[PDB]
């Protein structure tokens, strides 16, 4: 699992279940592996899931 | 800012 990788959300993120995590605009994601091209997996307000990485920015 | 679209999820259908 990647350790140390963040991204911040650019846009709030509704999934549409509770395999997608859910996030606000600015929220900081704890990223822990890549799904696919366009999906990620990651971390925030306590639920793990999928998120898509158009609607975030990997942080330095 | 508009919500970008959403991709296409992954899928096995």
């Amino acid at each position: 699992l990647i350790k140390h990788m963040r991204a911040e959300a650019l846009f709030d993120f509704t999934g549409n279940s509770k395999l997608e995590l859910n996030f606000k605009a600015g929220d900081v994601i704890f990223l822990l592996s890549r799904i696919n091209k366009d999906w990620l997996e990651g971390t925030v307000r306590g639920a793990t899931g999928i998120f898509p990485l158009s609607f975030v920015k990997i942080l330095k | 800012k508009p919500q970008p679209a959403v991709p296409p999820r992954p899928s096995a259908d």
